[PDB]
């Protein structure tokens, strides 16, 4: 998948 | 003494214009705190912001080692130590959070009781300790006292939405966050409102406005010394131009990489991330991570041989994702996945559903592409662009 973060 | 105070005597010593120039690093406007400082145990500044600007400006390369002497030295009934629990958790230096964390649940001033039981609850909440159900329910019987930890109560609900896939709740809960509260410590509100900068960046990607996430990534920037903030901010910058501008997201992600080298996380981060760039424009795929059995990874290597008609080696790895348990927006991926592989409109119908249920409108744009792709008609298209999850 696509990494988030915050 | 602390390390920190012995090496600025020691550099001091040497060069007697660091007087000045240290002052000004602080923002004291004259050195009368930083002598007070150097002369006396146990004296803190006015504002944190103090001792973290002259550790980055006149030791970067030993930031972690003189501060976590000097953090858990500290007083945990001061403020002082208020500030480092919130610098630590921002940097997630866990070892430094976790022990001031049981230190000031312990002792007897309330303020810093409370800081530490709301931060408990938001490690215990990160660590899946707890569910989100017994962290409200402990967060509503500390009868939160302080703006501070009103606005963090929301932050550590914000981060755990932002981690499970589950978008839905964001956007209104941060409007609930108002840091013109917070007047006691300049140094928790200007962290915190990094923190609300890079968070209403992804909560602008995930409602396709790119390029308003996109402005509030570099005011994120702009605001902020702290590693942890410029990683998620080019993170966020990058993701937002993964569908439109190949050479600028790379660029985004590289600039990323550069930053965090020394940080296994992070540069591994960068590595999904320019995976995934490369698996959505269908390229060679130098960052796929085969020794991995996370879902991030597994999806990726999936991804890019489905892209390479290896459809018996895709079909392997989909069998382990099969044997993995996923979350709303990993299983809509999974169903994008099995989809392009099968050639089946229904995997991109159950799709473009956990999509909704995740309330992501960015990442759904790639099953309706496919979908496109296959002849949908456009006006179909168009209603489930428009309709909404309940």
């Amino acid at each position: 998948g696509m990494p988030r973060g915050a | 003494m602390e390390l920190i105070r012995i090496a600025m005597k020691k550099d001091l010593e040497n060069d007697n214009s660091l007087m000045n120039k240290w002052a000004t690093v602080a923002g004291l406007k004259n050195p009368n705190p930083l002598y007070d400082f150097l002369n006396h145990d146990g004296k803190t500044f006015n504002e944190f912001s103090s001792i973290v600007n002259i550790v980055k400006s006149q030791y970067p390369d030993r930031e972690y080692e003189l501060m976590k002497d000097y953090c858990l030295n500290l007083d945990v009934k001061t403020k002082a130590a208020r500030s480092a629990l919130e610098y630590a958790d921002a940097n997630m230096f866990f070892e430094i959070e976790d022990v001031l964390i049981d230190s000031m649940i312990s002792c007897s001033n309330m303020k810093s009781k409370e800081y530490g039981k709301v931060y408990k609850i938001h490690r215990e909440l990160s660590n899946s300790v707890i569910t989100e159900f017994e962290a409200v329910k402990r967060l509503g019987k500390l009868n939160i006292k302080t703006p501070e930890m009103n606005s963090f109560s929301r932050l550590l609900l914000l981060y755990h939405y932002l981690s499970t896939g589950n978008f839905s709740p964001m956007a209104q809960l941060i409007k609930q966050i108002d840091l013109s509260e917070i007047s006691e410590n300049m140094y928790i509100r200007n962290t915190y409102q990094t923190r609300v900068h890079v968070l209403m960046s992804n909560i602008k990607l995930n409602e396709n406005s790119l390029e308003e996430c996109r402005e509030y990534s570099k005011k994120a920037l702009e605001s902020t010394n702290i590693l942890r903030f410029q990683v998620f901010s080019y993170l966020t910058i990058g993701n937002s131009l993964l569908f439109s501008n190949y050479e600028l997201a790379q660029e985004n992600f590289l600039k990323g990489l550069s930053i965090s080298v020394q940080n296994e996380n992070y540069n591994m981060i960068f590595q999904q991330a320019l995976c995934f760039l490369n698996n959505v424009w269908r390229k060679e795929n130098k960052w796929i991570n085969f020794e991995s059995d996370s879902i991030m990874d597994l999806q990726e290597q999936a991804h890019c041989f489905i892209n390479f008609n290896e459809n018996s080696k895709a079909k392997e790895v989909l069998d382990k994702l099969d044997l993995l348990v996923h979350n709303d927006n990993e299983l809509a991926m999974h169903y994008y996945l099995k989809g392009r592989l099968e050639q089946n409109k229904a995997c991109f119908y159950s799709s473009i559903e956990y999509f909704k249920k995740s309330n992501d409108k960015f990442l759904i744009r790639l099953p309706l592409l496919e979908l496109q792709k296959m002849g949908e008609n456009q006006k179909l298209l168009e209603l489930l662009l428009l309709l909404e999850y309940a």
